[PDB]
DNA sequence: TAATGCGAGCGCTCGCATTAGATTTTG
């Protein structure tokens, strides 16, 4: 069965259509129903090819072609004798079930010629690219350093930190790729200057971005208030504090009047906790003016004004980058991923004086229905694609998306999240003229306690500014599972209060084995205990990951992290890129002793040294060879050296003939060094980080840049800049999406957010385009902005609204039991922190002090406090806390040398002494030609060589007639001249090979002995082709083993038959008179083996034989018979 | 050799392209004229047929019809070019 | 390719090979780079490194040790360009870096001349073969073909040859269609490198007994026993319609019903992709293997084909198999099937052994295989693979003979070699011992910047002393124009010309200048209020200088005669009697952490002030008492105020950005001598204050005489103790809590490495442990 | 960036300046 709203997402239609899923809706499954009623229904189907179907990974589409085949069968049985089902079956391959970015090189590559972008175009990817960029980029700083225009001085001298120049460098391409996350990136690139347009005349409360301004002066003032009458009511002094607040927010909506304001008028326990209450304003009130009232409303007008003219040369700057970018990628035939999407748009919109062009009318004509999943994660960019591909406006259309803007945790990324809620308040939950909305709330897959624990706090969380998000019913989670009734499904939070992540780690590693020990069996299943590999610890980032990794394999199972760089820091690869380094240039003293001092070579500490001791002078290599060439054989130090200086000649000479990924692969089998590292500890991930380098070498052949130095500099680039079995898997969050695991432990909840992002002199925005600090370089000043502070204060709620999705998906992604573990220093004093945000009823959190959190144990906290006021503390949430005071042989030995002392003792032994027994014959070549590439046996160009033929051209001309010549009488010296002509007008002859005939040596053939014996035959022919088989070693004397036959293959020139027997016949050009009697003995013998194959391939395969064999030469016309 | 030559036949006779103008450009571009045309050989469909062809679908609307015979008219020009410097030494 | 060769699998491989990776061709290619991006040396080495431009006869080792030679010079001289067309260890040297370039550049350049010369196709690819001949190609060429056979390689060695016919007829086409047509470089070359791109090896030919490895489309067998499948992923198998060609499958499906037929190419094919999964799954008469890979290159995920659903379908009994390059995974027959050769045997068994001492049961058909590896004549190999089994990254102890003829006689300390040793004891043994050197670059580090301004700076006061001018009689107008000038006399010959040689170099002059400028008005304004007048400036401390050296006498035969540079020393006079104290220049933010001193990471300083005070004596006829050690910060600082401020506190908040760091004297007199405008609250001079009292307040980094010369007696202790473990010859490797990173292999995972923790220390903390020591 | 110190002015306040202390997420 179904729900009503998977009903209504199934079979509604008629308008566009915004599906609400919480986790574990089950969408995946809804949507394919959907697509399988109209492909396969009795009323009017349609074909799979009029669908399209984006969604966010090949392997989803993938998935989703095989369910989608799965019914199609099903849907076949019961339907046997159904044409069209059949069809579909057939159509899934060319169906549009993809990425889209998968889908714009579809469109790119059908409508490439419509812009300008070569077919077979490449696309680099995000490393190349990059290289590419800073390429570029070096171009145009040079170019304008050298053009000294005043304005780019002033823009350099200001972003750059001088004695340096690299920071303006990355502004620009950051402020690239913004813009790129634009429809239209040029216009919105030069939208920034219109910000910075003003005068002292201007109402700073009418522009754009004192949006964020009004919003963040009424948070603090009212949090001024708000935080001053709960002292009030602990109970003169307030008063005057309180009613002063008021006054000012009596004016919140002027911001001039504040700048008059603002800067000018601002038991123990309960008592001196109520002074805390009291610094609150001070440290509130105090923020704010320093913020916006240090200086005056003008005064910030004059400072913006002023940086006008820096901002516009920023601007076509970064628009002067762009074109040189585009135009390197042109040259060598290259797109990005930013590229793939932006030719997508430009081929579906053919402006003219915006037009949804004929590329596009062919994708609305052809997809009845587009579905895309993810919507939440839709850039601006991909959506002007969608919307250019759906067919109708909104109140009408086939544009189907599904999503959760709860579960949307990429905006790092540009994603814009606003444009599917922006759709979902625009949206009636019925059809009337307008999109469809429709609500997923049943969670099928997860137990009750986690959907209680998680709807539970994110009441309390979610909502506002800091949730964007209203959380309510038809948004809280409800049970859809068919769980048995079992305990110690509690959520539990763990407080524990360098050495941080190991108190933390083993607080987690404890619980676990407490659920390997003791039962906890998880689950018309049956239960089973756990597996390790059902549980799983979730960080958001992963700095911790190495460390948490560790310990959790010091007792018990080990740990898999999917880890991603700290990988050129590994020791592996440092030493195989020393390697590489030292094939590439010997003369490379570090990298040459890191060799040396690696297991593949082993050199000692004293040995090193003791090379060094041969020149002290000389670059070490020379001290190496120098150690060598006078060292004595018998020495271990030298047999290393000898060993490795000969592999390096080799690798050197190896890497000039074949790739780098070849080299790499040769390099590791000479070494073994691959094989070692595997039998050390982490070998399994060294070993793997080993063959990454192969693979990034296998990437590297396929880029536009060639040989080992560029990718010893490629690598170089990547470093100095960006880089079954049953266990625990540790993760990020990002990572964990539509996966899920029985148990899940959440840590490093008492840990910062990355606020990073909001430090530096400059940011930039969608909405508000770019901000940045006054900076004067003549005097040595500089100052926040206004604009700069707004952008601030959004992005912060926005960020934070980011992180409160992340942990959203974190609980999201538990079966059955939920684990946080969270960190700090003093227990109490947080909760009584805790404690007094509780206190507000309304079950959503003051909005202020939400604002403040910065680890996540701000945010789970307070809203945890108020459980264990009626409803709250009513909740059937199950939470269990814990308050931590954070402080409570002889096979080796064997082995080290020689050999231990089994049931494969023997089997093993035989299979290493194994050789094939055919092995001698496994490299002979099959067919072999007297004289296809299936067998075997100083070139000047025509244009700067001779006019004329060679000695080896001419004999081919010379052997062509003899084998057209009429054998139907003797031809005179014009028969044969007519011949040769026939043979030139029916191009069996070149110019050439015409006029380099001599005639009388062709005609005196026919005048000899054997000559008329082929004229008086009773049978004859010529150019016979023959295959003979042979026993190999026939031929190959060497090698004795195998009797197996090969195939010598050629032309016996002629053959004839008379009343006496068979003749063969034979012409050769060979070079002859300048006696003949002395040639004969010499010729015979160069032509000796030959004509015996020959004989022999008559005699063997025709069963006749061959009496007599006769070679004319063109030479003097003289005959030898074998 | 055939790309060669279609390289400069692409060169001159650009400017009569319909279609492919903008595409003549591209150094991708002649590889994929080059196997249209061997195509064009195979299966027994000389210059003339092309021309034929360009035309069965100009000024009949649907477009579609209207840009394939235009760029089957490209495809003529380059074809009938070619066989013109490859007649009767080639 | 690779596995089989690894397994010894004999095979034949439908397609063709690439000529891209050939010599000849790449020699070419990198050519026509050579003379068209202007001479990059980068690709003149691309070249060079084919050695067909190699000289004749001579010997190829030598040549390369040259060529390499010359090619770290060029990367550390940005040589590119015009610039190649322009005693005892010098002469060797730069006799070869002529040599060199003597016989690479003219073959090149002369190249360049008849090709920029040439103006159509014939000519310029006339020009390229002479380039080929003249250098003798074909001779260097055929020579290579000898040593391939020479080594069993003859399938090399043919391609040799092979490759000269390819381009010779890649030229004669390019002359027969185009040869009379005008052209340069830029189409020519694209020509010639979309040329290079379809060049192709002949196929190699089949031999009597091999696996046939080839396609699914048109590869054709027969009388195969047993049919391997393989990539039966999804999007692949059923091989998804392909997207090429001038038109589309809408075209060519229209096309179809006005009475034309065309190749199928579009939706057709995939029709037919079943009747070719069909010839292929009946091609065996004895078995059939259908495989998929669940990963992918990069770790991407891959699903089965609709294919193996279908075949699940016909065989819903059949189970599939695992394979696996973790033997632990399956049965112990499969684990039979690893032991194919000793290569692999090897590779494998080594893993097991790892994965066995991790306490995991592992099959006895490892310690079979183990047994047998180790009873036959390479013994010894399989001894070293498997020694990896116990590989802690370990450092023998250096031997007596060793560091003695190592290290040598005395030990001439440097106050930085032993920062370095007390850093990590093996960075030193890399660094002084090995005597190491990093590849030199064009790029101009942060470090040898700072070189610069103490080259001004001390250029700066000679003029002065010229004008019998003081920094205190400087005007703001002089002090720029001071400044500037010192720039000039330098910038030239600071690294390699590097700030001349770009645009933006020049643009970091005026910068390196502006800063320049800056610092010189305020020791201007730092001299009218200090009562510290400088005694001596870069003095030569031990080696050849003004000072002697510093000794050390430590137990077994330890000589240790150290050497240094003392950036400023200022005197001043006082009741309490003469006063000195140490300036250095600085381009950090903070001059001392005593607990960074402790561990003896920063010696620098308080060493420097020990031998003003000791020598002071005897030097100049006077005992010194310590005012102190200051770092002075050059730089052009950026203010960052709320406050709107006019260009009288703007100057101010500037010059405090100068305050000194550093470590004082605790009386009201030295403060009040450092800075004499300070009269009550806090200097900007220097780090120190005076309540209304007199007394200076608790902020200030002053500490008494007496501590002075605890940290005094600890940094003797220091250079001590650290020296014998040199003599010693210790190269342990602890680094705490580099370049030669690369060397250490420092594995904090691998056991016995570890990581020697450093403390965060309150000054006293510390200054309390040193107290102590004795 | 807060966030303690340390001085004053007058158990409260400001104001100056240096120190500490942690820091990413890539379907």
């Amino acid at each position: 069965t179904w729900t009503d709203d998977q009903w209504n997402a199934i079979v509604s239609t008629g308008q566009d259509i915004l599906v609400a899923a919480a986790a574990g809706s089950g969408k995946t499954a809804v949507l394919v129903e959907r697509m399988i009623r109209k492909i396969t229904a009795e009323e009017n189907p349609i074909d799979v090819d009029r669908l399209l179907v984006v969604t966010f990974t090949n392997a989803s589409a993938a998935e989703m072609k095989h369910r989608i085949a799965e019914a199609l069968e099903k849907e076949l049985v019961q339907r046997p004798g159904s044409l069209h089902i059949r069809r579909q079956l057939s159509l899934l391959n060319r169906a549009s079930i993809s990425t889209l970015h998968s889908f714009c090189l579809q469109v790119l590559k059908k409508y490439y010629y419509l812009i300008d972008l070569d077919p077979g175009f490449r696309i680099a990817d995000q490393t190349e690219g990059e290289l590419i960029g800073d390429e570029v980029l070096d171009e145009l700083f040079e170019d304008e350093y050298a053009k000294g225009e005043k304005a780019f001085f002033e823009l350099v001298d200001r972003y750059t930190t001088d004695r340096h120049d690299l920071d303006l460098q990355f502004l620009v391409k950051q402020v690239y790729e913004y813009s790129r996350s634009h429809p239209n990136p040029e216009a919105w690139l030069e939208s920034f200057v219109h910000l910075y347009d003003v005068s002292e005349k201007s109402a700073i409360e009418e522009l754009p971005f004192y949006q964020y301004v009004k919003e963040d002066i009424a948070m603090v003032l009212n949090g001024a208030k708000e935080k001053l009458l709960r002292a009030l009511e602990l109970t003169d002094n307030f008063l005057d504090d309180l009613a002063q607040i008021d006054e000012l927010i009596q004016h919140q909506d002027d911001f001039s009047e504040l700048y008059k304001r603002v800067p000018a008028v601002s038991d123990p326990a309960l008592l001196d906790e109520a002074t805390d209450l009291r610094n609150g304003a001070k440290k509130l009130l105090e923020k704010l003016k320093t913020d916006y009232f240090t200086r005056s409303p003008e005064q910030h007008l004059k400072s913006l004004a002023e940086m006008k003219p820096v901002i516009e040369t920023l601007v076509q700057l970064v628009i002067s980058y762009g074109k040189r970018f585009e135009a390197a990628k042109q040259e060598k035939s290259i797109i990005d991923f930013s590229d793939l999407e932006h030719y997508c748009l430009a081929i579906l919109t053919a402006e003219n004086d915006r037009e949804p062009s004929e590329a596009a009318r062919f994708y609305q004509e052809q997809f009845h229905e587009v579905l895309v999943d993810e919507y939440q994660d839709t850039n601006l960019v991909q959506e002007s694609i969608l919307q250019l591909v759906t067919s109708g406006p909104e109140e009408t259309g086939n544009l189907f998306m599904v999503g959760d803007v709860k579960q949307s945790i990429y905006r790092f990324r540009l994603a814009e999240p606003l444009l599917f809620l922006s759709k979902y308040k625009r949206f009636t939950e019925s059809g009337e003229g307008t999109g469809r909305k429709i609500d997923l709330n049943k969670n099928f897959r997860s137990r009750a306690d986690i959907l209680d624990s998680t709807n539970f706090l994110f009441k309390q969380l979610m909502g506002g500014k800091i949730g964007e998000v209203d959380y309510d019913e038809q948004a809280e989670l409800k049970l859809g599972a068919a769980y048995p009734d079992n305990d110690e499904t509690e959520t539990e939070l763990l407080l524990i209060d360098l050495e941080t992540v190991q108190f933390e780690a083993k607080a987690i590693a404890k619980e676990i084995r407490k659920l390997i020990s003791s039962p906890f069996k998880v689950y018309k299943k049956t239960h089973r205990n756990i597996q390790y590999r059902d549980i799983v610890i979730l960080l958001r980032s992963m700095p911790w990951a190495p460390q948490i990794m560790e310990e959790l394999r010091a007792q018990g199972i080990p740990v898999y992290a999917n880890l991603t760089s700290g990988y050129f820091e590994a020791v592996e690869v440092a030493v195989a890129l020393s390697v590489l380094k030292v094939i590439d240039n010997p003369y490379q003293d570090i990298p040459l002793a890191s060799v040396l001092r690696s297991p593949i070579v082993g050199a000692d500490e004293n040995e090193l040294s003791l090379i060094r001791l041969e020149n002290k002078k000389a670059p070490y290599y020379e001290a190496m060879k120098d150690y060598l060439a006078a060292g004595d054989r018998s020495d271990e130090l030298y047999q290393k050296l000898n060993t490795f200086y000969g592999h390096l000649q080799k690798w050197r000479a190896f890497s000039k003939n074949h790739s780098v990924s070849e080299l790499i692969w040769e390099v590791y089998r000479d070494t073994k060094y691959m094989d070692y590292v595997g039998g050390m500890p982490g070998g399994k991930q060294r070993q793997a980080n080993l063959r990454v380098l192969y693979d990034r070498a296998r990437q590297y052949e396929s880029t536009a840049f060639r040989g080992l130095f560029r990718f010893l500099r490629f690598i170089e680039r990547m470093q100095e800049r960006g880089d079954q079995e049953d266990v625990v898997r540790l993760m990020t969050i990002h990572s964990s999406k539509g996966l899920e695991f029985p148990v899940v432990f959440v840590a490093g909840l008492g840990r910062n957010f990355n606020m990073m992002d909001l430090n530096k002199s400059y940011l930039l925005d969608k909405e508000l385009g770019f901000g940045t600090k006054y900076i004067h370089p003549q005097l040595r000043i500089s100052y926040p902005t206004l604009p700069l502070i707004a952008m601030k204060k959004k992005m912060r709620r926005e960020l934070l609204s980011e992180e409160l999705r992340v942990l959203y998906v974190a609980l999201t992604r538990a079966k059955e039991k939920l684990f946080l573990i969270g960190s700090c220093k003093d227990h109490q004093k947080q909760l009584a922190k805790w404690q007094a945000s509780a206190s507000q009823t309304d079950w959503l959190l003051p909005e202020f002090d939400r604002y403040q959190a910065r680890t996540y144990l701000d945010f789970i906290g307070p809203a945890l406090a108020r459980h264990r006021h009626a409803d709250i503390s009513g909740h059937p949430a199950r939470f269990a806390v814990q308050m931590i005071h954070s402080y409570d042989s002889e096979r080796l030995e064997a082995i080290r040398r020689g050999e231990p002392v089994f049931a494969f003792d023997e089997k093993a032994r035989e299979q290493l002494s194994w050789t094939y027994p055919h092995q001698e014959v496994t490299q002979i070549r099959t067919k072999q030609s007297v004289s296809d590439e299936y067998s075997g046996r100083y070139r000047r160009p025509a244009f700067m060589m001779k006019k004329g033929l060679t000695a080896a051209e001419k004999g081919t001309a010379m052997h062509t007639v003899m084998q057209h010549i009429p054998l139907s009488h003797v031809p005179s010296i014009e028969e044969a001249e007519q011949t040769v002509h026939r043979l030139y007008e029916k191009e069996l002859l070149t110019e050439e090979q015409k006029d380099a005939i001599d005639i009388e040596e062709i005609v005196q053939f026919f005048h000899t002995e054997i000559g008329g014996q082929l004229i008086g035959a009773k049978w004859k022919d010529r150019e016979i082709p023959f295959s003979l088989a042979l026993p190999a070693k026939e031929i190959y004397p060497d090698a004795h083993e195998a009797d197996e036959p090969l195939l010598v293959q050629g032309i016996i020139d002629c053959l004839y038959e008379t009343e006496d027997g068979l003749y063969l016949l034979a012409y050769k050009s060979d070079r002859i008179e300048g006696g003949f009697e002395g040639a004969a003995p010499i010729l015979k013998k160069r032509y000796e083996t030959q004509i015996q194959l020959y004989t022999k391939a008559v005699e063997q395969i025709a069963k006749t034989k061959v009496k007599g064999c006769a070679l004319y030469f063109f030479d003097g016309g003289h005959i030898l018979t074998l | 050799g055939v790309q060669m030559l279609l390289r400069k036949l692409i060169e001159e006779h650009k400017q009569e392209f319909k279609v492919y103008q903008k595409a003549s450009d591209k150094s991708g571009f002649t590889a994929q004229v080059e196997r249209m045309l061997t195509e064009f050989k195979r299966y027994c469909l000389e210059p003339e047929d092309i021309r034929r062809m360009a035309e069965s679908g100009t000024a009949s609307e649907y477009r579609g019809e209207r840009v394939l015979s235009e760029k089957l008219h490209d495809l003529s020009i380059l074809y009938q070019q070619m066989e013109k410097s490859l007649a009767d030494q080639y | 390719k690779e596995v089989f060769a690894d397994y010894e699998i004999p095979y034949f491989i439908d397609g063709k090979a690439s000529m891209l990776n050939h010599p000849l061709i790449e020699f070419i290619r990198s050519s026509l780079d050579v003379l068209k991006g202007n001479w990059r040396y980068e690709a003149v080495f691309r070249c060079v490194k084919t050695e067909l431009l190699f000289p004749l006869n001579e010997p190829k080792a030598k040549v390369r040790e040259q060529v390499d030679q010359l090619e770290n010079y060029c990367i550390a001289y940005g040589i590119k360009g015009d610039r190649w067309t322009k005693t005892d260890q010098e002469i060797e040297m730069e006799n070869m870096l002529n040599d060199t370039r003597d016989w690479i550049v003219p073959p090149l350049f002369q190249l360049q001349k008849r090709m920029k010369k040439a103006k159509t196709v014939q000519e310029k690819a006339e020009a390229l073969y002479r380039y080929l001949e003249e250098t003798d190609v074909p001779l260097k060429l055929d020579q290579e073909r000898q040593r391939a056979e020479d080594d069993g390689r003859i399938i090399e060695a043919q391609q040799h040859q092979q490759a000269w016919d390819a381009v010779i007829q890649l030229l004669e086409e390019f002359v027969e269609m185009m040869g009379d047509d005008e052209i340069s470089l830029d189409l020519f070359q694209q020509m010639i490198e979309a040329g290079a791109e379809s060049l192709t090896f002949s196929l190699i030919p089949p031999a009597l007994d091999q696996v046939f490895v080839g396609n699914m489309d048109l590869s054709r067998m027969y009388g195969t026993s047993c049919t391997f499948v393989l990539g039966a992923n999804d999007g692949v198998l059923p091989a998804r319609p392909d997207e090429n060609g001038v038109l589309s499958d809408d075209d060519r499906e229209w096309l179809k019903t006005i009475g034309v037929e065309l190749s199928s190419g579009g939706r057709e094919r995939l029709l037919d992709e079943h009747f070719l999964i069909y010839m292929a799954f009946s091609s065996p008469s004895d078995r059939l293997y259908v495989s998929y890979p669940i990963a992918d290159a990069e770790g991407k995920t891959l699903l089965p084909s609709m294919i193996v659903k279908r075949l699940e379908e016909l065989f819903p009994h059949h189970k599939e198999r695992l394979l696996t390059n973790e033997p632990e995974q399956v049965s112990d027959e499969e684990q039979l099937m690893y032991v194919v050769n000793k290569s692999v045997a090897q590779s494998f068994t080594a893993s097991q052994l790892r994965l066995w001492t991790r306490e995991y049961d592992i099959s006895d058909v490892w310690w079979s295989t183990y047994n047998v590896l180790m009873s036959e004549q390479d013994r010894l190999q399989s001894k070293k693979l498997f020694s990896s089994l116990f590989f802690r990254n370990e450092v023998k102890q250096l031997e007596r003979s060793v560091s003695r003829q190592l290290y040598g006689e005395r030990i001439q300390g440097s106050v930085s070699r032993m920062e370095t040793f007390n850093a990590c004891p093996f960075s030193h043994f890399a660094s002084h011992g090995l005597h190491l050197k990093e590849r030199q670059f064009f790029k101009l580090e942060a470090p040898d910047i700072g070189q610069l301004f103490h080259s001004s700076l001390k250029l700066i006061s000679d003029r002065l002393r010229d004008e019998k001018l003081d920094w205190r009689d400087l005007t703001k107008e002089q002090c720029e124009l001071f400044s500037y000038d010192a720039v000039e006399r330098l910038a030239p010959k600071l690294q390699k010309e590097i700030l001349l040689s770009s645009n933006r170099h020049y643009y970091v002059k005026e910068k390196l200048q502006k800063i320049v400028t800056r610092v010189s008005g305020i020791l201007s304004e730092h001299a009218k209020a200090s009562g510290f007048v400088p005694i001596g400036l870069e003095l030569g401390f031990g080696g050849k200088g003004p000072l002697p050296p510093l000794t050390f006498q430590l137990k077994n035969g330890c000589t240790m005669e150290l050497v240094g540079r003392i950036d400023r020393v200022d005197k001043a006079e006082s009741s309490k009697g003469l006063l000195l104290r140490i300036v250095a220049y600085k381009s950090s933010d903070k001059g001392l952490d005593l607990a960074e001193v402790y561990y003896g990471l920063a010696l620098q300083m308080l060493t420097y002030l020990d031998l003003s005070i000791t020598h002071s004596a005897d030097w100049l006829g006077m005992r010194a008492t310590p005012a102190g050690v200051l770092y002075f910060h050059i730089h052009d600082p950026m203010i960052q105020s709320n406050l709107p401020l006019g260009l009288d506190e703007i100057e101010q908040e500037i010059f405090k950005k100068f305050k000194m760091k550093g470590l004082l004297l605790g009386d009201q007199e030295v403060v009040r001598l450092m800075d004499t405008t300070l009269q009550e609250g806090r200097s900007n001079i220097i780090n120190a204050g005076l309540k209304k009292d007199g007394s200076l307040r608790s902020d200030s980094a002053a500490v008494g005489e007496k501590e002075f010369d605890l940290l005094t007696k600890h940094v003797r202790r220091t250079f001590q103790e650290a020296g014998e473990q040199i003599t010693d010859g210790r190269v342990s490797i602890e680094p705490y809590k580099c370049a030669f990173k690369s060397v250490c292999q420092f594995d904090e995972s691998l056991e016995e490495n570890e990581y020697r923790p450093l403390k965060a220390e309150k000054d006293k903390t510390i200054l309390e442990w040193i107290k102590k020591e004795a």
